[PDB]
């Protein structure tokens, strides 16, 4: 494997750490969980230029496509979130308990 | 006396229903104000040379 | 009047003749009074650098042919 | 070689530290949007410029959907900057010099990660000697979505219109 | 000397730039407005002279001070002006902004806008006429025609 | 000598746009009786020099409540991006010439939103703000319409190459080919462009002077240049794209006057259409494309891929 | 018919831009079906030579494969050429 | 290699542009020069509290038919493949999805901004 990959790689375990460790903001994580997406998408496309499997090239756009219905669906659940709350804060997402 | 600035209907004839179509799909009165600002640049311009000329003025 | 307005787009017209005409001087200056070559494929890339190995001075645009061939 | 590749994956990784270091969504999607042109370079730099021009556009339109949304719901008086926060620039710097240590041992020595395996030599190394004429594969290969992959356009359209249905759902509120 | 000519050139052509390119601020307060807007007008167009309304304080270099400044308005004038960046310039139109006007032994009027900002032209008259204000605005390009900071910094 | 051509695109392309200032002050000087700017120099010639010196000579400040950061990136970003985007056309010869070379320009017009959005926030203040997020909601509405149309234009050419462009053109124009799509792009690139009748951005009745409020000197001028390249740079692009020229390869000097003549004509529309009509609010932009482009824009869409089988006019791919 | 020519001429007064866009839609959807010229279209889209024509090694019973491409054997493009 | 110096290129000349406006002129700064501008009064609250989005839904909306023109986009080279009939089932499936998407927000009231 080249640095290439490994960069990218990185990048992703960067991704999901910023994701797994909140600070205040919903809209931080969901930064993070974008990226995340970013990261997958470029190292799918630099394996699959590669290897010119040409049929694959079609699979990075349907990434693309449930990413941005994954970053939909969380904006959705932060406007009512902050509808409810007053802030999009995570620590007001506390009424449930383990 | 006294008069309606706006109470009039329109039509509902073929015609003019493809006459407003037509105006809504084909700006035109859109066109017809650009032809009446085209008609002003035309036109001559109502500036004078100040200072070497000077406006109008009475005793 | 309204010719007043000629002289400004005059200079703007004058002002938007310089790059592309500039682009095409230096085309053809940079290509050997030619067209400059357009590789938009591999094989057209692979002409290209071919032109250059033949020419023996490390330029494409440096053409070949039956006086070089015999 | 001339490095370009390593540079921009390098670029990338930073632009990664940043947004996940997480000053406040306002510099967190500059961060993003700067990771995506980035990664747009290196995947023209290896061969997919319809890919990367894609990934650059989409990410530039939703990056604009967010600024609307973190001036709306998710701004506080004084955001927050890398170096505004103890914690932001903590992170920041930890991201940096993790960064720093793999790019170093790489150049320095074959790398081997706890995880994977990964030489340090020329992405120039590793491309292909064969080429292709009169057309680009990588069109082909995304243009055949609607010859060949009939499934995947259908169970796309389909999540598409439910994702429009859900989201007008979700926010009903009531 | 080659450095005083140098700065005697460089400094004319700057004042040159000022001079021809003046941008009012927006900001009319009383019946001299009107007049403002028919040297506007297509009759005395001030925009032959490079002189154009802008919006924005931070993009206008002179102040038209036109109309009455009574007490409550005073502090906005002051902040506008001072949001002005330099170089800038104070222009007082009619009688209210120059001195009282009809309104000088008034409870609620400043008796000048001299008492506020600092004033480069002063145009007499209640309301000047749109050629007496385009007069006032050729006679301020006259004295930033005679400006000589290059000059006196050479010399500094 | 790639230097030199760099150089040979910038330079005029920022002449150009001063004197677009100035033909822009005299065809609305003309349109509403006026002289418009004639006392600077010959027929008013040096008064975009006389603004652009007083603007560098003038003081810029920071605003005490700035993020100067962003305050400074912005200008430079936008003007950057309106360079950049001129690197492309075909003047007949591209300066760059690229396989893709319509959705390098998507993307770099998206990237140019970004600008004026983040100099709003930075700026720190309520007219800023409104302004910035006036500019979210047309890029909004103007993108999706924009990039549909564009698809089906450049469907009835085959590929996304300008060149390939003027070779389609040669023998009639995608003007007549395809009108309807031809008045909702230009509806969009005004909308694109943040000109009248939606300049909503910097509308100054509104809001003062918008997003660039507390821009002063040299940053304003910046902005002012780049909205300029950008008017310019998209009615080349609209000539390119409809008016087709007729292109000799031995003198390339006739399609470049044919192109300048177009794009001119392009240009003063654009200003003709400021001086004709009223603005428009942002929710009626809004609901103006949605409402009315889009479904034109689909079937307009769904028309043009089917023409090309149903009449066995398929373009080559190359 | 008169139910749908009432509703023809409300939505023709109050939405022309959508009984537009439906009209152009429908057609786009419905024509392709009856042109003559689609299978034209396939068949030229067919006649592109992107890759190579690899030759095939001939076995003695290959009477339709040409031995030259001038050969009155192989496809025709007479079709293409008068068109 | 062409592209990267026409950006550094472009880059250079904005900041050089930026550089001698901030250092050429004469500046002068106090606290009042540079106060937020508000129409000549002290602003009330901040610039930075939130700012209500009336055109919440419109905007995620958006994203989705952004996906929608990027699966579009490719078409130019799927109308030179040999299944036409399948390419052109596919592209009016696709557009009539998008056609549907915007038909059931638009009678559903989902364009119409929040009062
Ligand atoms: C290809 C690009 C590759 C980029 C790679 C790097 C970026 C990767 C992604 C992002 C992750 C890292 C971000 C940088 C973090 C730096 C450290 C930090 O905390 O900075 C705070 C700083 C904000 O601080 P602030 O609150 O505004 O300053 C006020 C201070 O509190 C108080 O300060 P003050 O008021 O006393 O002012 C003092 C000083 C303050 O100056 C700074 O703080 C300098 C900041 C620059 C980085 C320094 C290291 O002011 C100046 O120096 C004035 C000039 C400032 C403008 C010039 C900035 C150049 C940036 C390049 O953050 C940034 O500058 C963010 C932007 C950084 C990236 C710039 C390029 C953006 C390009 C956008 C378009 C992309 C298109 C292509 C895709
Ligand atoms: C307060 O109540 C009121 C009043 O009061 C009482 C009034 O009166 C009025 C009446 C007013 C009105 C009706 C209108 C006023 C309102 C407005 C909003 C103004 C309206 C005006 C217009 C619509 C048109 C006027 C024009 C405007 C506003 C534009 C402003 C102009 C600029 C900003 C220009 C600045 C930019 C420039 C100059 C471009 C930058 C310069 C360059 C790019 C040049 C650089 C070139 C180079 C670097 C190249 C150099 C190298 C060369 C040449 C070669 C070198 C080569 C080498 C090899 C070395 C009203 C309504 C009112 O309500
Ligand atoms: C990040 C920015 C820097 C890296 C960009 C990529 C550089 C390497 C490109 C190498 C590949 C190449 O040349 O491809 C040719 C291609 C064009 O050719 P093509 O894609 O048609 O194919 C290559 C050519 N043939 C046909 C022969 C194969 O270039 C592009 O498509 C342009 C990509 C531009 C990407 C821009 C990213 C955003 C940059 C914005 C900067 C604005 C200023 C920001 C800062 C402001 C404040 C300070
Ligand atoms: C960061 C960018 C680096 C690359 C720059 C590339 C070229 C830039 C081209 C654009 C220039 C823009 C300005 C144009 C000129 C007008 C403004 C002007 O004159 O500014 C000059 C500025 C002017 O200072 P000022 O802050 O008073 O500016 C006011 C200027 N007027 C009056 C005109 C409004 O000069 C200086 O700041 C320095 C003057 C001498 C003092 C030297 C101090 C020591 C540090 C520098 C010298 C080198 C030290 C080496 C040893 C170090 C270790 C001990
Ligand atoms: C935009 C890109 C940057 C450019 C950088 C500068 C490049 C040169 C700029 C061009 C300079 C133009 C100077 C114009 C001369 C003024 C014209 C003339 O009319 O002015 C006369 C003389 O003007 C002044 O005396 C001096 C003006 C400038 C003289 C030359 C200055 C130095 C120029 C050469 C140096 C430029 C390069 C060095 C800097 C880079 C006085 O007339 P005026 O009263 O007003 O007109 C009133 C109107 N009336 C008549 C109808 C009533
Ligand atoms: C391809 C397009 C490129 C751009 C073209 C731009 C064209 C601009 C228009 C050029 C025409 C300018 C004509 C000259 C205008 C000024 C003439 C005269 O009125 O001004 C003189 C001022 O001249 C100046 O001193 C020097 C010349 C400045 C004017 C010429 C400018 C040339 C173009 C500037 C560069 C344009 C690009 C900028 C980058 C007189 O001033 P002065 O003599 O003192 O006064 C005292 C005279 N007394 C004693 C009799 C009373
Ligand atoms: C009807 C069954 C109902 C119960 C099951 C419901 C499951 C969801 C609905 C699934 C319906 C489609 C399933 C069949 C997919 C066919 C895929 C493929 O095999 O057929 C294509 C044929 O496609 C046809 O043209 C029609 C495709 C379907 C048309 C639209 C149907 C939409 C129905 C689904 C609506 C969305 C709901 C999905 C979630 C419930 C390929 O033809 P071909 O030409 O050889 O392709 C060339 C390949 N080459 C190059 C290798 C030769
Ligand atoms: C390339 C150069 C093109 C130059 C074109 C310049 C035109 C003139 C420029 C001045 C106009 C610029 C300012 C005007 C901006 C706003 C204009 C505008 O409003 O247009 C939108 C207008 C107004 O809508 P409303 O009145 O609000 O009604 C809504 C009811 N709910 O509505 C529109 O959508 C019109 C847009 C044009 C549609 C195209 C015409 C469609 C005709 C289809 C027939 C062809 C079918 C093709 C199939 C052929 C089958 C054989
Ligand atoms: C050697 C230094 C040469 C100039 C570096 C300038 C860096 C600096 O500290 O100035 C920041 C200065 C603003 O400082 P203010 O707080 O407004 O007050 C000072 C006004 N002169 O910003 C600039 O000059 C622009 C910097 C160029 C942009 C480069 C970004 C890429
Ligand atoms: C299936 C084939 C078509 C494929 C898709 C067509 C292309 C894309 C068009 C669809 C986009 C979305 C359509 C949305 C339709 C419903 C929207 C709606 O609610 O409209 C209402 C309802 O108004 C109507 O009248 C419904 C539209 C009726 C149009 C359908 C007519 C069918 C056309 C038949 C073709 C006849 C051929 C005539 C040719 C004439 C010349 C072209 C009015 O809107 P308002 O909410 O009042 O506006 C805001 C006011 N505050
Ligand atoms: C052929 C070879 C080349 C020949 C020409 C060479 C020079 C070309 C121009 C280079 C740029 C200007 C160089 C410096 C000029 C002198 C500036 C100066 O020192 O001004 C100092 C002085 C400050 O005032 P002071 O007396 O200090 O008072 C303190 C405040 N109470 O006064 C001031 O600060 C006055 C305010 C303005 C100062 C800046 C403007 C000076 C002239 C610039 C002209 C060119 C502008 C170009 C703009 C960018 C391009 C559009
Ligand atoms: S000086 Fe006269 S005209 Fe002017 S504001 Fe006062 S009363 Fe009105």
């Amino acid at each position: 494997m080249p640095l290439v990959y490994m960069n990218i790689i990185m990048a992703f375990a960067i991704a999901l750490a910023g994701l797994l460790m909140y600070r205040s903001h919903l809209m931080s994580s969901l930064l993070c969980l974008e990226g995340m997406m970013l990261s997958l998408f470029i190292m799918s496309t630099l394996i699959i230029l590669n290897t010119h499997f040409t049929l694959a090239n079609m699979m990075p756009i349907i990434l693309l496509v449930f990413a941005a219905c994954e970053a939909a669906l969380g904006l959705s659940l932060l406007v009512m979130v902050s509808n409810t709350y007053g802030t999009d804060y995570v620590q007001n997402l506390n009424l449930l308990q383990c | 006396t006294y008069k309606f600035v706006n109470m009039r209907e329109p039509s509902m004839d073929m015609k003019s229903v493809t006459d407003r179509a037509a105006q809504t799909l084909l700006w035109t009165e859109l066109v017809r104000g650009l032809g009446m600002t085209l008609s002003y640049l035309f036109r001559e311009p109502a500036t004078i040379n100040y200072p070497f000329e000077k406006g109008p003025l009475s005793p | 009047m309204w010719f007043e307005i000629l002289p400004g787009i005059a200079v703007m017209a004058a002002c938007l003749f310089i790059p592309g005409m500039a682009t095409a001087h230096i085309h053809k200056f940079t290509n050997g009074g030619k067209e400059k070559r357009v590789a938009h494929f591999s094989y057209q890339w692979n002409l290209m650098e071919r032109d250059r190995c033949i020419s023996g001075v490390n330029r494409y645009h440096v053409t070949k042919g039956l006086e070089n061939i015999d | 070689t001339m490095y370009i590749a390593f540079i921009l994956s390098t670029i990338f990784v930073i632009g990664f530290v940043g947004f996940s270091s997480k000053p406040s969504p306002i510099y967190g999607g500059l961060g993003l949007i700067v990771s995506g042109g980035v990664g747009c370079g290196i995947v023209l730099n290896f061969g997919g410029s319809f890919l990367g021009l894609m990934v650059f556009l989409i990410y530039l339109g939703g990056m604009l959907v967010v600024f609307g949304y973190t001036t709306a719901m998710a701004t506080e008086m004084y955001p927050e900057v890398w170096v505004s926060n103890k914690t932001v620039f903590g992170a920041f710097v930890s991201g940096l010099m993790m960064e720093f240590c793999m790019v170093y041992y790489a150049l320095k020595e074959e790398e081997v990660e706890i995880i994977f395996k990964f030489n340090g030599l020329g992405d120039w190394v590793i491309y292909d000697t064969g080429d292709s004429g009169f057309f680009s594969e990588e069109a082909m290969g995304i243009a055949a979505l609607y010859s060949y992959g009939t499934w995947l356009v259908i169970v796309t359209g389909w999540s598409l219109l439910i994702g429009v249905v859900v989201i007008m759902e979700i926010t009903r509120g009531n | 000397s080659r450095g005083e000519y140098v700065v005697a050139k460089l400094d004319d052509l700057v004042n040159w730039a000022r001079r021809s390119s003046l941008w009012p601020m927006t900001f009319g307060l009383a019946c001299c407005a009107v007049e403002m807007m028919h040297m506007a007008a297509p009759r005395y167009d001030m925009d032959r002279f490079g002189v154009v309304f802008r919006a924005s304080p931070r993009q206008s270099d002179v102040m038209i001070v036109a109309g009455t400044l009574t007490n409550k308005m005073a502090p906005a004038l002051r902040k506008v002006y001072d949001q002005m960046p330099e170089p800038r310039y104070v222009v007082s139109m009619g009688s209210c902004a120059n001195g009282g006007g009809y309104y000088h032994y008034s409870y609620s009027v400043v008796r000048g806008c001299d008492r506020i900002v600092p004033v480069d032209i002063y145009v007499p008259g209640c309301p000047p006429t749109a050629e007496a204000l385009l007069y006032g605005i050729l006679q301020l390009q006259r004295k930033i025609k005679r400006e000589k900071r290059l000059r006196i910094w050479y010399r500094r | 000598m790639f230097m030199i051509n760099i150089l040979s695109l910038i330079i005029p392309i920022l002449l150009a746009v001063a004197f677009l200032t100035l033909v822009e002050r005299k065809v609305l000087g003309y349109m509403q009786l006026r002289k418009g700017p004639n006392v600077v120099g010959p027929y008013g010639l040096l008064q975009p020099i006389a603004d652009a010196l007083k603007l560098f000579t003038k003081e810029p400040l920071r605003p005490a409540t700035s993020s100067i950061s962003m305050f400074i990136i912005a200008p430079i970003l936008a003007l950057s991006l309106a360079l950049t985007m001129w690197v492309p056309l075909p003047m007949p010869y591209p300066l760059i010439n690229m396989n893709l070379g319509v959705l390098f320009m998507l993307a770099m017009s998206s990237l140019a939103v970004y600008s004026i959005l983040w100099s709003g926030w930075a700026s720190n203040s309520k007219y800023a703000l409104i302004g910035a997020l006036r500019a979210v909601a047309q890029t909004i509405s103007y993108e999706v319409t924009l990039a549909i149309i564009l698809l089906s234009v450049l469907l009835m050419n085959g590929s996304y190459t300008l060149s390939t462009l003027i070779t389609t053109q040669e023998h009639i124009w995608m003007i007549f080919t395809s009108w309807p799509l031809a008045m909702m792009w230009f509806i969009s690139t005004l909308a694109e462009t943040n000109r009248a009748p939606f300049d909503l951005t910097e509308g100054e009745s509104e809001l003062v002077s918008g997003f660039n409020v507390e821009y002063a000197a040299g940053p304003f001028a910046m902005f002012f240049m780049a909205e300029y390249a950008n008017i310019i740079m998209m009615n080349a692009f609209t000539a390119i794209l409809f008016l087709g020229a007729s292109h000799d390869p031995h003198t390339p000097e006739l399609y470049t006057i044919n192109f300048v003549l177009k794009t001119l004509a392009l240009t003063i529309t654009f200003l003709w259409i400021r001086a004709s009509y009223p603005r428009f609010r942002y929710d009626q932009l809004m609901h103006l494309l949605w409402k009315s482009f889009l479904p034109l824009t689909l079937a307009l869409c769904m028309w043009h891929i089917s023409l090309p089988i149903m009449t066995a006019s398929i373009p080559p791919q190359s | 018919a008169g139910r749908i020519a009432s509703f023809l001429k409300n939505a023709w007064a109050k939405e022309p831009v959508l009984v537009a866009s439906f009209a152009i839609g429908g057609l786009a959807i419905i024509l392709p079906s009856l042109s003559p010229y689609t299978n034209y279209a396939i068949r030229i889209n067919r006649a592109t030579p992107y890759n190579y024509p690899v030759p095939l090694r001939d076995d003695g019973n290959m009477p339709d494969v040409p031995s030259h491409p001038q050969d009155p054997q192989g496809p025709s493009l007479e079709w293409l050429k008068n068109l | 290699m062409n592209i990267m110096l026409t950006l550094l290129t472009n880059v250079t000349l904005a900041s050089l542009l930026v550089l001698i406006a901030f250092w050429l002129p004469q500046l002068n700064a106090y606290s009042e020069k540079t106060s937020p501008y508000e129409c000549g009064f002290d602003p009330m609250g901040s610039a930075r509290l939130p700012f209500s989005m009336k055109f919440f839904l419109v905007a995620i909306t958006f994203l989705l038919f952004d996906l929608e023109i990027a699966l579009l986009l490719p078409l130019p080279w799927a109308s030179q493949t040999n299944n036409l009939k399948t390419m052109l089932t596919m592209a009016l499936f696709l557009l009539i999805l998008l056609a549907a998407s915007l038909a059931y927000e638009w009678t559903q009231k989902g364009l119409e901004w929040a009062e």
